[PDB]
């Protein structure tokens, strides 16, 4: 059933939709950390090209989440 | 990401790594949003005594975080909210961790001295469910018995785990503490009493007691005074009335700390057994030996049908010439022998019994066992090995499972990701390729311990492609600035070196001497670096060049263990812009 996810990329989302529409608990999970994997690893624009996402930060802004995620040990 | 909001926070929901995590946070402010929403763990990086931390925006949240540490948190060893030296701080700090950290079921804590929980626990306690101390420092002596613990067992209503694996206490703290507290002992379920292995154990009239508080205990790890020229040592009669008075253990785990027959008997442990219906985890790691064990395995098979995982210190005889005799133990998830001189090669064959179950399987000091039926138990269910002191066994060549083997320790491979090697006194890394690990095309970590009484071979392992994490411990090896270049010499070579930790050997504080700092400093891929020991104030700015850096730290955590210019550098080494 890995076998089963590997799909193009509105697909994969699509399949999210409409997995928590009719309530299969099991599906949900399996298509949510499909996409979690594709998000691990990547920079972060590198993020945001594989999904079309728009920096919506002021410079400010980064460097502050930056500041806040400094008291996390990675 | 037009989704509903909820379904990207059940999406990352499923991101374990915290790198990746802080960069979905830097993508945008929505999966920000969705980020400090979803985190479950968090080891704070601190100082939180700091303005940084007090006076920081205060949506900066984590209101589903579970589990939080606070054991690395800055300047290291040093105490948290102490009131011993003024409460008016540790108030507010207390209130601002509350504030980010508001649905804390799980704690970890540096608790130097006992008012630290006492500043804590308020904030948590109708949430706290588990707790892990931690204390590698001495215990302050004028503490009355078990006091250290009595802030927790008084105040948090919700307990159920209890760790002092890495906490240095007397076992008459622990006694004194879990007796004379009913209410909140009735509770407990999990308890682990490490007590940073600096004890000679419980004994029992300390180990029965605590059994006798604990109804509802499922785990228990303890170390045990097994050595019977000492009156109260840990008989067959002890581990009975633990047994029967802990009749709910799915996880038992006691061990004789060190450096000739035990107590215990076969006919005992038959009983003793019989009263642990449950008993899914059993390990019995003795330094004293336990005679012809054959018969006490048959009967963890027909007592403990739901046994799994197993390990067995100086168990005498486990298997042996004819027939089933440990292998009546149909499921083993995992098992490991010991120092077990009637282990012969007759019978890692003979366990044709647990075909299905075993994968992982592990000898430490057994002397009479061959090389070529290793090469025997070849199944499609075996994954991870262990073969520790073989005075006759040497060999890597033994295997069909080269293609499927995932660790490894001892003293291509298409599926190894892990691996422990452990040597001697000035013995070279470098035989090593050549006697046979010469590929290891997904091998990511490797651990090497040396002990004892040219170069290391240490830049002979850039062969491997994606080989990330290292630990390299020269604790126990026992001037030190030259041996230090010896060990470390290549290090630079090791391309994709992302993760460091390294143990400085003891001579009488575990000094990082000059040439050692040289030597990793040059480590270029590092983004996580450990020491155990120390280094001078003026040899710390060095690392600062280490090109992505980011965590750095001197975790003296050994017993016994022993500034603010480290304040000063660690401003240093945050605001360098480094990679995300």
């Amino acid at each position: 059933d890995a076998d089963f996810m590997k799909i193009d990329q509105a697909t994969l989302f699509e399949l999210i939709l409409a997995a928590n529409y009719l309530n299969i608990k099991n599906l949900l999970d399996l298509t949510c950390q499909t996409v979690a994997d594709m998000i691990k690893g990547k920079t972060p624009e590198e993020i945001r090209t594989t999904f079309n996402i728009k920096n919506d930060f002021t410079p400010e802004e980064e460097e502050e989440v930056r500041r806040e995620n400094q008291w996390a040990f990675e | 990401l037009d989704l509903p909001e909820p379904l990207l926070l059940h999406i990352l929901s499923f991101l374990t790594d915290v790198r990746s995590r802080h960069r979905a946070a830097l993508a945008c402010g929505r999966m920000r949003a969705a980020e400090r929403a979803t985190r479950s763990e968090l080891s704070l990086r601190g100082d939180p005594r700091s303005p940084g931390f007090l006076f920081l925006s205060h949506a900066f949240r984590f209101p589903a975080l579970e589990h939080l540490d606070l054991s690395l948190v800055s300047p290291w060893g040093h105490p948290l909210l102490s009131s011993v030296p003024i409460s008016e701080q540790n108030a507010f700090i207390a209130a601002r961790l509350a504030g980010c950290f508001p649905a804390v079921t799980s704690l970890a804590v540096y608790c130097r001295d006992p008012t630290t929980l006492a500043n804590l626990t308020p904030h948590w306690q109708a949430s706290l469910r588990r707790v892990k101390l931690v204390r590698w420092h001495q215990r302050p002596p004028t503490l009355p018995d078990g006091a250290d613990l009595e802030p927790l067992l008084e105040t948090c209503a919700a307990l159920r785990e209890l760790d002092l694996s890495e906490f240095y206490c007397w076992t008459e703290d622990v006694v004194r503490a879990l007796t004379t507290h009913p209410s909140a002992t009735a509770a407990l379920t999990h308890l682990d009493l490490g007590l940073a292995a600096a004890t000679d154990g419980f004994k029992s009239s300390e180990l029965g007691p605590i059994a006798a508080s604990c109804p509802n205990l499922r785990k228990l790890v303890a170390p045990c005074l097994f050595n019977p020229r000492f009156s109260d040592c840990v008989g067959d009669d002890a581990l009975l009335s633990l047994a029967t008075s802990c009749p709910r253990l799915t996880v038992l785990r006691l061990s004789e700390p060190f450096e000739e027959e035990a107590a215990i008997t076969v006919a005992g442990l038959v009983a003793f057994f019989a009263a642990l219906p449950a008993l899914e985890d059993f390990t019995m790691d003795l330094q004293h030996n336990v005679l012809e064990a054959a018969p006490a395995m048959e009967a963890l098979a027909r007592r403990c049908p739901r046994i799994k995982f197993l390990t067995l210190g100086s168990f005498q005889g486990l298997c042996k010439a004819s027939w089933l005799h440990l292998d009546g133990v149909a499921v083993c998830g995992g098992l490991e022998s010991l120092y077990m001189k009637n282990c012969q090669d007759l019978t890692d064959a003979s366990l044709a019994a647990i075909g299905r179950g075993c994968r992982r399987l592990a000898k430490f000091g057994i002397h009479g066992c061959d090389l070529v039926t290793s090469a025997g138990i070849r199944r499609l269910a075996f994954t991870l090995r262990p073969t520790l002191k073989e005075v006759t066994v040497l060999h890597c060549r033994l295997l069909h499972t080269a293609e499927c083997l995932t660790a490894l320790s001892p003293i291509s491979w298409e599926m190894l990701r892990s691996l422990s090697l452990w040597f001697s006194a000035g013995q070279l890394l470098s035989p090593l390729i050549s006697a046979g690990l010469d590929s290891c095309p997904v091998l990511e970590e490797i651990s090497i311990k040396v002990e004892g009484d040219t170069i290391f071979g240490l830049s002979d392992l850039a062969g491997f492609p994606v080989l990330a994490k290292m630990k390299l411990d020269l604790s126990e090896a026992v001037d030190l600035s030259l041996w230090e270049r010896f060990y470390l010499h290549g290090i630079e070579s090791l391309q994709t070196l992302y993760e460091l930790d390294y143990w400085p050997p003891q001579d009488k504080h575990r000094s990082l001497t000059l040439p050692a700092v040289g030597l990793i400093q040059r480590c270029v891929g590092l983004r996580k670096l450990f020491i155990h020991g120390t280094t001078h104030e003026h040899f710390m700015t060095f690392f600062l060049s280490i090109p992505n850096l980011r965590d750095m730290q001197l975790r003296e955590d050994y017993y016994p263990a022993p500034a603010e210019s480290w304040l000063r550098f660690e401003v240093q080494l945050n605001s360098r812009q480094i990679d995300d």
